[PDB]
């Protein structure tokens, strides 16, 4: 997570994180800023606005060292920068008070060091905080899970 | 006037067609609603 | 069960129980009374009269902390506020004598903490008492299982 996750800056303040997954760079659209890495500054970022994202093709050198996505999602606990995130009923949550603005784009890590989702926003719900994110699927289908009251971080 | 004016054969077939269309619309609609209710009940019973 | 199950008041007496499952709150129709919770009093209830139930969308600060649902029902003993309930021959039964009026809407829990059925009434056969409840199916169909002679509690 530390090596292959680059913050996006704006006026000296971090407002998101960009992720290189499966040989391609991805960044979320709701955040505006400057990508940290110089080599990836030259990638023309094709935008999926309804997916609230832009994606680009990383150069030759860095396509070998990237994070790996996953399709199988055994329900339970998954790794993340701010601890363990909980998955049941096709839904991701975290203990309340964990996470906030500027954490968008941080991948969710699993046991074998692979990505299972990308955090986009969260809704504080008292007992927990429900994470509005994007996830994969068995048939290679990317699906949003944005619960009610979701706020783009 | 050598012939009495009745009610049945006193309105043109254009007026008759428009009136019958406007009334048969409601009749067919209530029939379709009853059919939909019966089908929903039968589906509930079968898949119960 | 004690924390997430609430009493319904009828002139100041207990007459039922309202259950929160999966972010939705259900309550039997035949039992008339006011929900003790002030927040739930403002929740609009839409009624399945033929199922003798009303369900509503719970507020934002209780939906996660809810009785998780399940559909797998092997025969045997299952949890209950008054003890153990026997699920045999596709029928829920209890020892004859325990349970009665005011126990409608009582959730039946699983060993792992999930809900299997909600009690609506009971009929005494003399040897045991068969509970008219609502049971769930593999295809996501909720059948109101009512043995002959069932009386809503």
């Amino acid at each position: 997570e530390s090596d292959k996750t680059f913050p996006i800056m704006l006026n000296g303040q971090v407002n998101g994180y960009a992720c290189v997954v499966g040989g391609r760079l991805m960044k979320p659209l709701h955040v505006e800023g400057k990508i940290d890495n110089e080599q990836l500054a030259a990638v023309k970022l094709k935008k999926a606005s309804m997916y609230d994202l832009e994606y680009g093709d990383v150069p030759q050198n860095m396509k070998s060292d990237t994070l790996q996505y996953t399709s199988d999602k055994p329900p339970g606990f998954y790794n993340w920068h701010h601890g363990a995130v909980q998955y049941e009923n096709g839904r991701f949550t975290v203990p309340r008070g964990v996470g906030g603005k500027g954490d968008s784009g941080r991948p969710i890590l699993d046991n074998r060091g692979r990505v299972v989702a990308i955090v986009l926003g969260g809704a504080n719900e008292g007992t927990r905080t429900a994470l509005s994110v994007v996830t994969w699927n068995q048939k290679g289908v990317t699906i949003k899970d944005t619960p009610e009251g979701s706020e783009p971080w | 006037h050598k012939v009495d004016q009745e009610f049945q054969a006193a309105v043109s077939k254009t007026s008759w067609n428009w009136l019958l269309a406007l009334f048969g619309g409601a009749s067919s609609l209530i029939v379709v609603g009853l059919i939909v209710l019966v089908c929903s009940s039968m589906l509930i019973n079968t898949r119960r």
